[PDB]
């Protein structure tokens, strides 16, 4: 309990670190959309624990909802090209 | 005046400079088209980071030395550092008339810039905004933006010095006969 419930919100910041890498390190971009998801969840689990757990819900309503959901279908109609992360590309930043 | 510390601000000036040119070197590096490592930023830097340092050398070290060594504060001070820092920016041409260019007209703006007060905003209590001016009182001493309309005949004689026409007394007054 204490020990995990006292740390939840360090837990959600650590969660959100790592879904923001998530986010950028894809391969396929549909699967940064859906890591893009990922830090929505833990943004409304945030909200929750601060108190404000209407704006947890109204955040799923819509930045997932609605907003991830028209990312999505715009990804699936339209043709996208991507590269993929690599040192010869990106060490240079 | 009392003395700037020559070394120890020149040192803090070697610290910046190095710092700004690896942000520079960073920027180059990033910005750059081609291939390109991690370790390229140096190899392919242009030797940024040496401008940055040398010029922040040059500038600081030279302007506390000649403050100090004129014991003044003023806009020569700035016409000798921008005089060096040009020296050193000019010689990475490798041509006499260009590191002459360089020198004297660096040094030309540097002390433009530092007799109209060495800043770039505005020093706010001694503008003309803040300050008395217009017509001055019974018989106040004038300051810099104030008018009068007749100067005591004193500080004429005082500031431009007696010859050539300034007298400390008017002439016909002074050759009237008893
Ligand atoms: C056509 C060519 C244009 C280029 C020439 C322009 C050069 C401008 C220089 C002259 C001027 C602005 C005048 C503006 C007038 C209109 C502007 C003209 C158009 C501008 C385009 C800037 O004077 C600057 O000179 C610099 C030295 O070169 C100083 O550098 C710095 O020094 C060190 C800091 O302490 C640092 O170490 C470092 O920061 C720099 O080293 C500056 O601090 C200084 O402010 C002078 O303004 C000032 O004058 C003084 C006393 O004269 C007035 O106060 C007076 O107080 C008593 C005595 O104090 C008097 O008893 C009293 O009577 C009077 O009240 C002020 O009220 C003020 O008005
Ligand atoms: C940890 C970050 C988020 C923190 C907490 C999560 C917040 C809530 C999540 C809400 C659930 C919906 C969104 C889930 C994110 C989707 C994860 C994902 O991106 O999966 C797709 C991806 C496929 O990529 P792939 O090509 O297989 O990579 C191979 C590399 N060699 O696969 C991968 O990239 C790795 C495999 C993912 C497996 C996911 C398994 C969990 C499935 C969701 C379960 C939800 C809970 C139930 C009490
Ligand atoms: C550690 C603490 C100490 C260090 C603190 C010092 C901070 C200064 C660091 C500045 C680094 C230099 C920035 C830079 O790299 O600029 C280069 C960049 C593109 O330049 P580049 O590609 O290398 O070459 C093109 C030549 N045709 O050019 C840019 O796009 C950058 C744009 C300029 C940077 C903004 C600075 C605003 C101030 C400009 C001064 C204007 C002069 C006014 C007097
Ligand atoms: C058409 C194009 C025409 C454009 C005209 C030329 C534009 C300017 C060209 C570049 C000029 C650069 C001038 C650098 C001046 C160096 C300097 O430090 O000036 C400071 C000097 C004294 O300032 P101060 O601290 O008040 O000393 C009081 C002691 N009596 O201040 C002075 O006493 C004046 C020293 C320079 C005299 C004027 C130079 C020519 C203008």
């Amino acid at each position: 309990m204490m020990y995990l419930t006292y740390y939840f919100i360090e837990i959600t910041i650590f969660l959100a670190i790592l879904c923001t890498i998530f986010i950028i390190s894809a391969k396929n971009p549909m699967v940064s959309i859906l890591y893009m998801i990922a830090l929505f969840v833990i943004a409304a689990m945030y909200l929750y624990l601060i108190g404000l757990g209407i704006f947890s819900l109204l955040y799923i309503m819509i930045y997932i909802g609605a907003i991830a959901v028209l990312f999505l279908f715009i990804i699936t109609l339209l043709d996208i090209n991507s590269t993929e992360l690599s040192v010869k590309s990106n060490i240079r930043d | 005046f009392h003395p700037y510390n020559t070394l120890g601000l020149a040192t803090q000036s070697a610290m910046v400079g190095l710092g700004a040119g690896v942000v520079a070197a960073a920027a180059r590096n990033s910005l750059a088209t081609g291939p390109r490592n991690i370790l390229t930023t140096f190899s392919k830097s242009g030797g940024v980071v040496t401008i940055f340092t040398g010029a922040s050398i040059a500038y600081v070290f030279t302007y506390c030395s000649a403050a100090n060594l004129r014991e003044r504060k003023d806009g020569w001070n700035h016409m000798w550092a921008g005089a060096a820092t040009g020296a050193v920016l000019g010689a990475r041409t490798k041509l006499v008339p260009a590191f002459i260019g360089w020198t004297v007209l660096c040094g030309a703006a540097c002390g433009l810039f530092g007799w109209t007060g060495a800043r770039f905003n505005a020093d706010r209590k001694a503008s003309l905004e803040q300050s008395p001016k217009g017509f001055v009182q019974e018989d106040a001493h004038q300051t810099f933006w104030e008018v009068v309309h007749r100067r005591p005949l004193s500080l004429t004689v005082e500031q431009l010095g007696e010859g050539r026409g300034i007298n400390a007394v008017p002439i016909a007054t002074a050759t009237e006969a008893p």
